RNA sequence: UGUGGAACGGGGUAUUGUAAGCAGUAGAGUAGCCUUGUUGUUACGAUCUGCUGAGAUUAAGCCUUUGUUCCCAAGAUUUGU
RNA sequence: CCAAGCGUUCAUAGCGACGUUGCUUUUUGAUUCUUCGAUGUCGGCUCUUCCUAUCAUACCGAAGCAGAAUUCGGUAAGCGUUGGAUUGUUCACCCACUAAUAGGGAACGUGAGCUGGGUUUAGACCGUCGUGAGACAGGUUAGUUUUACCCUACUGAUGAAGUGUCGUCGCAAUGGUAAUUCAACUUAGUACGAGAGGAACCGUUGAUUCAGAUCAUUGGUAUUUGCGGCUGCCUGACAAGGCAAUGCCGCGGAGCUAUCAUCUGCCGGAUAACGGCUGAACGCCUCUAAGCCAGAAUCCGUGCCAGAAAGCGACGAUUUUUUGG
RNA sequence: GUAGCCAAAUGCCUCGUCAUCUAACUAGUGACGCGCAUGAAUGGAUUAACGAGAUUCCCACUGUCCCUAUCUACUAUCUAG
RNA sequence: GAAGUCGGCAAAAUGGAUCCGUAACUUCGGGAUAAGGAUUGGCUCUAAGGGUUGGACAACCAACUUAGAACU
RNA sequence: CAGAUCUUGGUGGAAGUAGCAAAUAUUCAAAUGAGAACUUUGAAGACUGAAGUGGGGAAAGGUUCCAUGUGAACAGCAGUU
RNA sequence: GUCGCUACUACCGAUUGAAUGGCUUAGUGAGGCCUCUGGAUUGGCAUUGCCGAG
RNA sequence: UUCGAUGGUAGGAUAGAGGCCUACCAUGGUUUUAACGGGUAACGGGGAAUUAGGGUUCGAUUCCGGAGAGGGAGCCUGAG
């Protein structure tokens, strides 16, 4: 929410409950994702996210300072394919999210591996300690 | 308690057989006596569909001169022959025919739709009515008059061109189009003239125009509830079954509600979709159909092998975008909106920049036959 | 309007076709259809496969 | 009895992946036979290479066809201001 | 309802004692009018509908710079009211998202719909009580969930004609109906405002939920047993095949299908609260008494779905030199 | 009521108090015990191995689910008996 | 990837053989196939492990294993 | 006698309805016959796969064994068997 | 000596313990070297392919 | 003691000896005279401090030898 303006519809492929990798040196191996940001109302609808959304997840393996308490995460990566605008179907080759506060900072300083484009574009704190874009 | 939304649309029922294959229109364009004369409907033929590709203009959005890649149908439109009439005078019980006046001639393929068994048949569907056209042309002009007299809407009577369809289908479809355009008497006279003519496409509507489509769905047969009406599933070890719902009504009313999912038919129904755009209106008489100005290439608007089921489209042709309803070489109806659109996607005008014209019988990879043989190069049948 | 290359068969990829796949060393990989992007996660070598551009190029195919 | 239909055939479009057979010493090597070879014959040998973008399938709910061969110019019921 | 009062100061901004007039009761209780030749009994899942005693969304009013926050206050049930740890549970408490996670009825809705976690008294253990068999304001464990093929209801599917026959094109009485919400940006650093701060009508780009379709692309599906590969056995060998209740594996067109894919989803009238105009009554004033406008996601319509199988219209040809007309 | 043991299959109050796991547990385990109403062959405590006994948690895995879809055979369907 | 459900019910996953490695606890007997890893086809060879038998030996006949290597 | 979930007997609607779906699977030609999906012969395709759908016995049954004829009843379809 | 009370030490320690450096476990793996190919160009041969460097 | 630990045979590599490496063959080799493992707040020695004799402590440091150029690994030139 608020991020740098509006995304276009990805297919959701990170529902509660997933575990992905960490991309980022915060010190934390993978993130437990708890919920997702901007989910509405549907019965028995888990909520899920793509790449760019504003999770909250928890350090399942990692520092035990940064385990057992929430945090907001943003998606980086995804293994679900999901379609451009311009008809181009696209994933990577693992789930990654980066801890970030909740204006969308990075707790972390440098990202290790490609960045989607709609993430970078979306949160430019990110797209700064980015490497390669898609 | 744990709300959720009701399954389904109450203003879809009853989920019915349609009692006809055409697909009628049941509301006419508001008439406007300022305009010129002209049609308000038009019918064709789902041929199939393709994707193309092609720069948004769309000022603030994110994609803005950016290219994107948008699904189209497209529908075979041959130019529909006027055969007669038909006035309609307004009564307090509603529209009523007052009387309908045919052309001098009609063709075989109109001739075939009064028929069940045309071959069997003696032939005899308009022969007096041609005699009394021939003997002294009074009646058909006392007709024409009292249509301009009275009435206040005028229908001419049109007819498919199937012959020249691939369609295996030799009896044509006859549809009442409302004529639009200023006075009864004109209307009478645009239709005398017309008479035994051929209305085109581009005359009808134009580019960037959005229309509505209208036609039966697809046949599914009968259907559990599960897919008829996106019920959810019952757990693995529900006795009995699983695709059905639980709780289907409560005592007292000791009956069953009409607004309870049940089984039963789920396809063949009558629908229209709203706001569908014209991305291109080709003709069937040059080489470049599916040609655009950023590809050069001569090439006509059909996958290579053909439209699958359907063939090749050799006529007049629309380029709607996104979907439509019913299933390849089903008739199809397009009226003249009933909206009035100012939106910017609605006045967005649409520039092609690539057509696809790959094989849709598998994963095509050649566009045109000579891109084949360039890539191929030479075969063993190719060379001997 | 640009044209693409597969990655495993070599064959054109028009707009609309196949899937892109970005593995963690940061390489793209255009696959034209499942079945060359099952034999590239398959580890086969285009090079091994006949009908690949890449094998006709290397074995001279067609002269 | 008609821009008629059907059954095949051809072409196109698609799927798979290079058919059987022949030849080659290419082949890790292994045994006999000879004037005794910087291509020594012969026998066995997973496999490999060339004919071969080959072969096979391709409507059964693909397209097309001026190709071939046949078939239909019938039977029964109901219906009148 | 009354008003002693609290509310630096004003009895009803708002709280507001003591009494008093009522409504509801899903709290058990009271009685025993129905049922003991038999109404399967909690919860959960699924699904539909109804009420407002309104959580949010729509439009209003009340005070104070504004901007927030409150009365949710006035109308309003059209449209929504979530994902989890736990409780068998009803309830209730936490973790979060969200505009919101409002309350109830429908035999405390829903077992020939499901499940059997609760009860489930047969087997068995423990605590207390009893000499004992055994008992429980108790705990624990294991324990068969039958039948629709009948009538009606509902969902879909055919269907005769005395009112000529067979077809084509139509009208529409009636019944149903559908869209919903949010974010960012331009308004705008603008109105406002000593200051910091800080809106709104509109418009644009997107998104959530719902609804109707479609299969161009992508994904899934494999009896295309289509191609190729593999194991055991068998047809003397190669080749070509068969069996192994679909032998196994990779790809796999066509079809189906995915909020895993794509497309689409309006404006007219009458109003509720409320605000005004000409204006009396009650020689003036005052929205009201007559009359006229404005005005809600409200109601009814346009549009959309079905088409009265006993509603209707226009049009076409009327057993052929045999016969019937 | 000694040695032991415990909100234990035995504790009404009770979802007892504290600690642990979880983001969150009235669950589970580990400690405490004025224990309604534990307790020593009506046996108390512990116990390796064993158990289609009961309970809690973790990994692998997966249509249990998000969210359903597709395929096969036999029915259901129609027909003769 | 258990978010379903009272409850991982059902299903999936593991699975043969050879070579490594195997914890707490224990009645010292076990736990244990603990857990956790690698290999496996075809073809061509190499080495070792046994029987009678013609004049240090020996041309047969009649045999099955194990281990290793190259190639594909 | 109108009742007694009365007694015995007969006969209804449900109704040409539920249903005649475990055990992989049958096909071609000829003969007989009024009549052949079930009889016989030949051919083909399959199964039981020696802990068998094979060959014998104990208990039990009692002529079911064999030949020649029949097709009224049974063989929940048919029948020349 | 007991409890009562205060600062401090060490052990065990559920939490299926965490984290720094080494020893290993299985996979992957840059770069140089050797080795098989490889052939922009040169290279003696208007003339031709041969030793080739590469 | 596998993926070389002990020795033999043969070969490869090195400038050269050599289990340095490879294939095969036997199970060997060290150890209470302390093998193996661990700590070293350990570079070693000439030497320095204390000074009856004997002993105790230190040596990072003017000299000699060894290793290193943040950590390993690989290589060209060059006698090195």
């Amino acid at each position: 929410g608020a991020a740098s303006g509006t995304k276009y519809r990805m297919t959701l492929g990170l529902p509660v409950q997933a575990i992905m990798n960490c991309a980022d040196n915060s010190g934390a191996k993978n993130l437990y994702i708890v919920s997702v940001f901007g989910t509405g109302a549907r019965l028995n609808r888990l909520p899920a996210a793509s790449c760019g959304d504003m999770v909250l997840a928890t350090v399942k393996k990692g520092k035990p300072d940064l385990r057992k308490k929430i945090m907001p995460a943003i998606v980086v990566r995804q293994r679900k394919a999901w379609r451009r605008k311009d008809g181009v179907y696209l994933y990577f080759e693992d789930n990654a999210g980066v801890i970030v506060n909740p204006k969308g900072e990075m707790k972390g300083s440098a990202i290790t591996g490609p960045v989607a484009k709609e993430c970078a574009d979306l949160w430019p704190r990110i797209a700064s300690n980015a490497g390669t874009v898609v | 308690k744990f709300e959720q939304p009701r399954h389904g649309s109450l203003g879809f029922l009853p989920r019915k057989r349609a009692s006809r294959q055409r697909g009628k229109v049941k509301a006419f364009p508001k008439d406007d006596a300022s305009k010129p004369v002209h049609l308000t409907a038009f019918l064709g033929y789902k041929a199939g569909m393709t994707h193309i590709v092609r720069d948004l203009d769309r000022p603030g959005s994110k994609m803005h001169k950016r290219e994107i890649l948008e699904a189209v149908t497209v529908i075979e439109t041959p130019p529909m022959v006027v055969v007669g009439v038909v006035g309609y005078v307004e009564t307090p019980r509603g529209l009523r025919s007052l009387t309908t006046v045919w052309a001098e001639h009609l063709s075989e393929e109109v001739k075939r739709r009064f028929y069940k068994n045309w071959f069997k048949s003696k032939k005899k569907a308009f022969t007096k009515y041609a005699k009394k056209y021939a003997e002294s042309t009074q009646s058909i002009n006392r007709e024409l008059e009292r249509i301009k007299k009275y009435c206040s809407v005028v229908r001419v009577l049109a007819h498919t061109q199937i012959r020249k369809t691939p369609l295996a289908q030799k009896k044509a479809h006859l549809m009442e189009i409302q004529v639009n355009g200023g006075s009864v008497a004109d209307k009478v006279e645009w239709a005398r003239e017309h008479f035994e003519k051929t209305v085109d496409i581009k005359s009808t509507f134009e580019q960037n125009e959005m229309i509505d489509v209208i036609g039966v769905t697809r046949g599914k047969g009968n259907e559990g509830t599960t897919a008829r009406w996106g019920t959810k599933r019952l757990p693995r070890k529900t006795h009995r079954g699983l695709r059905k719902v639980a709780c289907i009504g409560a005592w007292h009313p000791a009956n069953v509600q009409w607004t309870v999912a049940r089984a039963g038919n789920a396809g063949y129904m009558h629908r229209t979709q709203l706001n569908s755009k014209i991305y291109r209106i080709g003709a069937g008489d040059d080489a470049k159909n599916a040609s655009t100005d950023f590809d050069a290439t001569e090439k006509r608007i059909t996958p290579m092998g053909g439209f699958v089921r359907y063939g090749v489209v050799e006529n007049d042709f629309v380029m709607l975008n996104g979907a439509t309803p019913g299933p390849v070489k089903r008739v199809l109806t397009l009226r003249k909106s009933l909206l009035t659109h100012t939106s910017r996607k609605a006045l967005e005008p649409v520039s092609l920049k690539w057509i696809d014209t790959a094989s849709k019988f598998g994963h095509g990879r050649f566009q045109t036959p000579a891109e084949a043989k360039q890539f191929l190069g030479t075969l063993k049948k190719d060379v001997a | 309007m640009k044209v693409e290359v597969c990655s495993f068969s070599g064959s054109k990829v028009y707009p609309g076709a196949g899937r892109l796949f970005v593995r963690g060393d940061n390489k793209v990989f255009r696959f034209v259809n499942k079945k060359s992007e099952s034999l590239f996660l398959q580890r086969k070598n285009p090079r091994r496969l006949s009908w690949t551009v890449l094998y006709r190029r290397m074995h001279k195919k067609g002269i």
